């Protein structure tokens, strides 16, 4: 009876319901996957198709917040730009009192602190927010952290968020990850990612992919689809 | 009693009990993990554990062993989140007793220091109480081992050999019965007896590389946690 | 001088069982006099008082800030005002601007409330306290106070030979030097009765 | 004004002048400039007195709240960084010319103030006017401390050096026992100055004077 | 007062001079200029006392507390950047005498000289002092590329003495500061 | 946060000030005292709520505080609560002896504690002072002068009160008794004597729990006589052969 | 209306009585049992601490906790919120300390710390103090002992007792305590009175016993707790 009001106060059986709703709430948009080969980390974004609904490589949920960091997000878009430049700015403190890479350790962290802090105020509200941190460094190596609303800050191998289907993460396990060169795994995910969310529900779909690892030098950008053309390639003919 | 809004804030009731605080007691639950400690003579040794439901879990990231100083270590409880937050907290007033006073830091009335600010986190107008449980080791000159163990309701607490929590209050009944009577403590006595007083709560007894077990002993006086090795040769000891 | 833009000397003298402090009636602006009726040591609490040397403001200022201060204290505890209360009272209220301190001369000499025992001291314009077991001059000239002094104050001295040590000390320092005159007033008090006296000074 | 003081094993021995001059004319003669800074802790004044009083007392009265937070008893380590936090904050616009000593667990150490907030860790250390007389008895005669009493001569040997040398510090002579359990402070030691006597009695008897109005107030 | 350091394959060799005069009296006849940041990361400091000790002690709660945060190696390059980034700021107020040399894991041991300035720059080897213009020449010649920590304590010892024997300011005892994978090692010599 | 707000400040539908209105019921309990007018003096009693016998009573005055040397106050309601407005007062008192040099008159003293007790009760929401306080003292101008605080910050100052319960059958013998000053200063303390042995509950006029403080107008000391309850207890037996010759007429 | 910063929280109920502040005595009666004496040279404190496990010592967390080398004092009831005022006070006694030159007397304790509490008291968004403080120590030659209350009052007892049946303890200390005594006649009384709600089992753990001296307060050990108690009184 009014338990939820206060994002401040605590519940009859012990949790917070705002996150609680908010958990939730990110799971209603589009899937947001995103894994971790030896040499770099992969991500991917699924783009919804309704009516049109607008240019295609439009408002895509991937985000570069630094040069070997790179951002997978779901849920509500204006709430995952504006934690985007936030992970800019604290990237542009990183870069201009010590001067190198930040570590993807701490950087999560530091979000950690945010996300957490905005949950624990009634005047502010909790993120509908769950995303994705993944880097790679030569000194560092792989990694990649599983973000949640409730501001617990921790990474898996892999991890999955948006829509339920859950399958794409599946055969990632029947094939090679860790002893891939990260390169051909672009093109080994996105097979059940075509199969799987099927078009009952939505008839039209289309996917991003996006990489940062050793064979970009720790940089991170959106794999083109012309280069080297072999992501779409053959996912189209891995469908069966 | 309950009188108008004041089931929605947090604040005193009419009968003058509380309700927001009181519902931090099942905040652990969520969590649903125990942490135990048991102090020797020059030693104290902390019990942990963790849970891997996906083999996808990393042993580092989702390690909950907490180290403030290199002397001084930690441990939390229920809601990872809440614990992270306090986690810098115990390491900023900690810093700032080694730049100031420059000495072993306060083995004793460190917890007054930290459930000040953990009051302030309750006593603030509307913000989250965040039940998150600290417990800290100690080390002191030709004082011996110290171990405390602070809940979020803004008091200090510590002594020898303290349990709270979830499944805790069933580990303390054996320690009254096994510290005295009269006994002494050895390094592996602690360890040894650190899985006994588990054992009438649960110890569902499987891999070490699970459970994390702290430990701290005078002879060089920094904290420190070995990886996997003699824990496990520690835990076929105890058994004969 | 700032010191010697009012002129003015403040010298307070402790006899056996008795304390007395003496101060110049002068008032002007370098060497011109403007008027000698001007009131310098101002009645604090109870047989207690102060002297005050350097500019007019600063004494009139101190004097009016520190009877604020002063009740404050007495009203929320009902015991006496003690000479050492009030020492650090102007002490701290001297310390107010570290670097642009008011300049003045303070002098306090007062009687203990609980007992007879006299007590003197004398604090720098920036609130460093400090105290003498004899006597306690400030003044411009100190050639002529702590020259005098010296050869004339004795252990035990009772209010008869106390009040006309100084005295004397008073006229044969303003008939010679130049800077104070105009009369001077002096004030001798003792545990029985309060005793208020001015000495006769040059009118020139 | 000088001040100093030597270290030996189990405790150390300070002291300074009692005379204070403001100008050319003494204004203070007998003066204690060794203040309470704790009960194990003592620091010897200088330069400016309202200055590193008021600091001195800002000081211990932080102190009280940072020893007092653990309780056990206060260690220098506790007071050595906050003068050169604080101290340097202010960037050196107050002054302090100051001897920290102190008696801790780890056993006892030696500290010379300045102004700045520069502070180096000496078994023996001379600030003041008379720093230059203190420190060559300190400087060439320094031994490893040995038993306690030879080091408590070794202070009364280099105050009374700057006494008798530097014409700045006269009157009485200091000495302030600090060790872990015995704490003495030992205040005038000894008065090496004297003042003439009288070359008679200057008493001005009543009669020639004349008072111009007198007042009687009786009291209760 | 006068300051040295050299690195070589496995570290960094430091030296100071013990004796600090100010003005013709001198303040301490024994100091250390070498300044414990970290096991890994030392540091000489020169000119006003004062000034280096708070910055160094700034550094310490700065870094300590990211450092021990961090549960990684004491990096020295990002030691080394939050000097570079105050001094440049206070420049105009304080003074910076710091030079950083400390070994470290990834980048082995490394030299980093930061003048009054507030820059920050690599090189084989570093200078500094008030006594360091007469050796000047002797320091351009006598170096040598790929020193060994065993000569690198010798060739310090000689371009201190020079600059201590000479210039008035510096002098006292002559202090070596050794810096490896093995940990710090500390001297004292003379003559 | 609307719904939480109570709209302490703000009025209530009735016209009443919904705050003040429950505010002015602790003053008719708890605190009591009384005036009257007296001549070349000013007289004040009150009884304590805290008159039972355990206590130490070493505060001196406690209920009568006295604010300055020269000026008393008889406070009526919490300790505390009215000891914020104490050194308030006090410091407002003392602040005017400082730009001025002369004792602050009555007047303008009420109206300064009462705008502090009615800035709480305008805005901010926050609890308003449920202390209701007499004033006494004298200046060069009006002489004499009483007056009251009321907790919506009104000054309820009159030259007579009744606080803040009891006293009742007295009240209305003190319009009998409105005949204005007189002394003999043990005559009108006479008359306050029979109000606190008629009207009292237990009666018995107990001396323990109740204190009498005097302000008797002295150039230019103005020197206020506190009685040490060593000269009550005649007091006390003075009017009682008075009330005791008072029914020797009937 | 306003911001929303915490505008008080205390209202009046239709009687004139507070809120919250009455139940804060709640937790004051539902507290743990203290009592001091105030008698002749000084004043005698005697408190209760129990441990809720064979775990927790005593030796550790000490109830006395005195704010000032002659200055004494206890607690009833409720830590959290009391460990604030306990350091403010700290803070608070040096001005005093500083600007008068003195050892501030426990009466001036009373007037400015309860002052500040009627203050946090007033201020809403917070809970009020559910701690009653039994302020003593020794000035002027004359010790005191005074206690507080959650409202703020400030009153002056002889011997006085708080927490769990206080009122059935007052009557013993009322009766079995009267004019003066010495003190140790005053801790004699203090434990018997303590003892009184106070378990079948007391050892020096169990109580503690703080004494104001008139030359300054002195924490006793429980060494000496065990001596004069053991047989309790």
């Amino acid at each position: 009876t009014g338990y939820d009001l206060s994002a401040s106060t605590f519940s009859p059986d012990g949790r917070v319901f705002q996150v609680e709703y908010a958990m939730k709430a990110v799971e209603n948009s589009s899937t947001a996957i995103g894994i971790r080969c030896k040499d770099g980390v992969v991500f991917g974004v699924e783009k919804l198709v309704l009516s049109k609904l607008y240019e295609e490589g439009s408002n895509k949920r991937l985000f570069n917040v630094d040069r070997h960091v790179g951002m997978a997000v779901a849920g509500l878009l204006a709430d995952a730009r504006s934690l985007a430049d936030i992970a800019r700015e604290e990237a542009s403190n990183f870069r201009s009192n010590f001067g190198y890479n930040i570590p993807l350790k701490h950087l999560a962290d530091r979000v950690a602190m945010y996300v957490h802090a905005y949950t624990l105020y009634s005047a502010v509200r909790p993120f509908g927010c769950s995303f994705m941190l993944g880097s790679y460094s030569v000194n560092d190596g792989a990694q990649l952290y599983m973000i949640d609303p409730s501001g617990v800050s921790y990474g898996y191998w892999g991890c999955a968020i948006g829509k339920a289907r859950q399958a794409a993460k599946t055969e990632i396990e029947k094939l090679q990850m860790k002893e891939m060169t990260c390169r051909d795994i672009v093109k080994e995910v996105a097979k059940i990612i075509y199969i799987v969310h099927d078009e009952v529900k939505d008839k039209a779909f289309e996917l991003e992919l996006s990489w940062v690892g050793e064979l970009t030098n720790g940089r991170h950008e959106i794999v083109p689809k012309d280069i080297r053309e072999e992501a779409e390639k053959y996912a189209k003919e891995s469908l069966k | 009693s309950s009188a108008g809004f004041d089931r929605h804030i947090t604040i005193f009731s009419p009968e003058g009990r509380l309700y927001q605080v009181e519902y931090a007691f099942k905040a652990i639950n969520q969590g649903g993990l125990t942490s135990v400690a048991v102090r020797g003579k020059d030693c104290a040794v902390i019990v942990t554990q963790k849970k891997v439901p996906d083999k996808l879990l990393d042993s580092s990231t989702v390690t909950h062993l907490f180290k403030i100083t290199e002397n001084i270590g930690c441990v939390m409880t229920g809601m990872t989140a809440d614990s992270r937050s306090q986690v810098q907290r115990a390491r900023y007033e900690a810093a700032n007793w080694k730049y100031k006073y420059g000495y072993e830091i306060p083995v004793d009335m460190l917890c007054k220091r930290i459930a000040d600010i953990s009051q302030v986190y309750t006593q603030n107008a509307e913000m989250r109480p965040l039940g998150c449980c600290m417990i800290l080791i100690g080390i002191d000159e030709e004082q011996g081992p110290q171990v405390y163990k602070c809940d979020p309701a803004g008091y200090y607490c510590g002594f020898k050999a303290t349990a709270a929590g979830v499944k805790q209050t069933e580990s303390t009944s054996f320690l009254e019965k096994k510290v005295k009577k009269k006994f002494d403590w050895t390094f592996e006595q602690t360890v040894e007896t650190a899985i006994t007083c588990l054992s009438t709560v649960l110890s569902i007894d499987f891999k070490p590389s699970e459970i994390e077990v702290g430990v701290v002993t005078v002879e060089n006086p920094k904290f420190r946690i070995l990886t996997e090795a003699e824990i496990d040769a520690h835990l076929v000891a105890l058994a004969e | 001088s700032i010191m010697s833009y009012n002129g003015g000397a403040v010298m307070a003298m402790k006899g056996k069982n008795c304390v007395a402090i003496a101060a110049d009636r002068r008032f002007g602006i370098q060497a011109q006099m403007v008027t000698t009726d001007f009131q310098k040591i101002f009645p604090m609490g109870d047989r207690l008082y102060i002297g005050l040397a350097g500019l007019a403001t600063d004494v009139q200022t101190v004097a009016q800030r520190l009877k604020f201060r002063l009740n404050l204290y007495e009203l929320k505890e009902g015991r006496q005002i003690k000479p050492y209360t009030l020492m650090s009272m102007v002490a701290n209220l001297l310390y107010e601007k570290r670097f642009g301190p008011y300049y003045t001369e303070p002098v306090i000499a007062g009687l203990d409330p609980k007992t007879f025992k006299p007590f003197i001291c004398s604090l720098d314009l920036i609130g460093c306290p400090m105290v003498t077991d004899d006597f306690v001059v400030s003044g411009t000239c100190a050639e002529q106070m702590y020259g005098m002094c010296e050869s004339l104050w004795e252990p035990n001295m009772d209010p008869d030979h106390l009040f006309e040590t100084i005295s004397q000390a008073m006229l044969n320092a303003v008939d010679r030097d130049a800077v104070s005159g105009m009369g001077v007033i002096v004030h001798i008090i003792e545990k029985d009765k309060i005793t208020t006296r001015t000495l006769k000074a040059r009118m020139d | 004004t000088t001040i100093a003081g030597v270290v030996y094993k189990d405790g150390i021995v300070l002291g300074a002048d009692t005379r204070a001059t403001e100008g050319m004319v003494v204004a203070d003669k007998n003066c204690s400039k060794i203040h309470f800074i704790s009960p194990n802790i003592y620091c010897c004044g200088a330069g400016t007195a309202a200055d590193t009083d008021m600091t001195t007392q800002l000081i211990s009265s932080n102190l009280e709240l940072h020893s007092l937070s653990t309780g056990r008893l206060p260690r220098v380590v506790t007071a050595n960084r906050m003068l050169k936090q604080m101290l340097f904050r202010y960037q050196g616009y107050i002054g302090a010319a100051l001897v920290l000593g102190g008696v801790d667990v780890t056993g006892p150490h030696l500290y010379s103030i300045y102004p700045h907030g520069s502070t180096d860790k000496l078994p023996y250390v001379t600030m003041g006017s008379g720093s230059l007389a203190a420190m060559a008895v300190f400087e060439d005669k320094f031994r490893p401390d040995m038993e306690e009493e030879e080091a408590k001569n070794l202070v009364s040997e280099a105050i009374a050096a700057g006494i008798f040398n530097d014409l700045g510090s006269g009157s009485n002579i200091d000495l302030c026992v600090i060790s872990k359990n015995k704490l003495d402070f030992l205040r005038p030691y000894t008065v090496p100055n004297k003042k003439g006597t009288r070359l008679g009695r200057y008493r001005c008897e009543k009669g020639t004077t004349a008072v111009l109005t007198e007042k009687i107030t009786p009291l209760e | 007062t006068t300051i040295m350091a050299v690195q070589f394959d496995g570290g960094v060799v430091l030296g100071a001079d013990s004796r600090t005069t100010t003005g013709s009296y001198i303040a301490n006849r024994v100091t250390d200029k070498l300044t414990p940041i970290h096991d890994r990361i030392f540091c000489c400091r020169s000119g006003s006392a004062a000034d280096t000790q708070a910055v160094a002690d700034a550094v310490t709660y700065q870094l300590g507390f990211h450092s021990i945060e961090l549960n990684e190696p004491p990096l020295v390059h990002t030691a080394a950047s939050l000097f570079k980034e105050m001094c440049y700021r206070y420049r105009e107020d304080l003074m910076a005498g710091i030079i950083i040399a400390g070994w470290d894991p990834q980048e082995g041991g490394q030299v980093y000289s930061v003048p009054m300035g507030g820059m920050m720059v690599r090189q084989s080897f570093a200078i500094g002092g008030s006594g360091s213009s007469y050796i000047y020449g002797y320091v351009d010649a006598t170096y040598r590329e790929g020193m060994t920590k065993e000569e690198c304590l010798q060739f310090t010892a000689n371009a201190l003495a020079l600059a201590m024997e000479r210039d008035g300011s510096s002098g006292g005892v002559i202090r070596l500061a050794a810096i490896a994978e093995s940990g710090v090692e500390r001297q004292v010599l003379l003559g | 946060s609307r719904r939480y707000d109570s709209r302490t400040t703000i009025f209530s539908p009735e016209g009443r000030l919904y705050q003040v209105e429950y505010a002015m019921e602790a003053i008719g309990h708890a605190g009591t005292c009384l005036g009257i007018l007296a001549n070349d003096g000013v007289l004040l009693a009150a009884e304590r709520r805290n008159i039972h016998k355990l206590l130490d009573e070493v505060f001196f005055s406690e209920k009568i505080y006295k604010l300055n040397e020269d000026m008393a106050c008889s406070v009526a309601g919490i300790t505390s609560d009215a000891n914020v407005l104490t050194n308030e007062l006090r410091l407002i008192a003392q602040r005017y002896l400082l730009q001025y040099q002369e004792p602050i008159p009555c007047e303008q003293l009420v109206t300064a504690l009462c705008d502090i007790k009615q800035a709480y009760t305008q805005f901010g929401g926050k609890r308003p002072f449920g202390v209701s306080l007499l004033y006494i003292g004298w200046d060069k101008h009006y002489g004499f002068q009483l007056y009251q605080s009321d907790p919506s910050g009104n000054y309820g100052g009159w030259k007579a009160t009744c606080i803040g319960n009891n006293s009742a059958a007295a009240v209305s013998m003190l319009k009998q008794d409105y005949k204005e000053g007189e002394m003999t200063l043990k005559s009108a303390l006479a008359l306050a004597i029979k109000v606190l042995n008629k009207t009292m509950d237990v009666s018995k006029l107990s001396a323990e729990k109740v204190e009498i403080a005097t302000l008797t107008r002295e150039n230019g000391k103005t020197v206020i006589r506190v009685l040490k309850q060593k000269e009550v207890e005649q007091l006390i037996k003075k009017h009682e052969e008075e009330e005791a010759k008072a029914e020797r007429e009937k | 209306a306003e911001r929303g910063y915490s505008f008080s929280l205390t209202t009046f109920s239709p009687s004139g009585k507070l809120v919250q502040i009455e139940y804060a005595l709640a937790a004051v009666a539902g507290g743990a049992p203290s009592v001091g004496i105030k008698a002749a040279n000084g004043v005698v404190l005697a408190t209760e601490k129990k441990q809720k496990s064979i775990l927790y010592d005593e030796r550790s967390v000490h109830k006395v906790e005195p704010i000032t080398k002659h200055i004494g004092l206890v607690y009833s009831g409720m830590g959290p919120d009391y460990r604030v005022l306990v350091h403010r006070a700290r803070k608070l006694a040096q001005q005093y300390y500083l600007v008068y030159q003195e050892p501030i007397p426990t009466a001036q304790l009373v007037q400015r710390v309860a002052s500040v509490m009627q203050e946090y008291t007033q201020s809403g968004g917070v809970r009020p103090f559910g701690v009653s403080l039994l302020i003593c120590g020794w000035n002027e030659g004359r010790p005191y002992l005074f206690q507080s209350d959650p409202s703020g009052a400030y009153f002056a007892w002889k011997a006085t007792a708080m927490g769990k049946n206080y009122v059935n303890g007052k009557t013993f200390l009322e009766k079995r305590y009267n004019e003066d005594l010495e003190l140790e006649d005053a801790i004699h009384t203090a434990i018997l009175t303590l003892k009184e709600s106070f378990e079948g089992q007391m050892t020096e753990d169990n109580i503690e016993v703080g004494i104001c001296n008139e030359a300054g307060f002195r924490r006793l050990t429980p060494t000496e707790v065990k001596d004069y108690l053991a047989a309790i009184a």
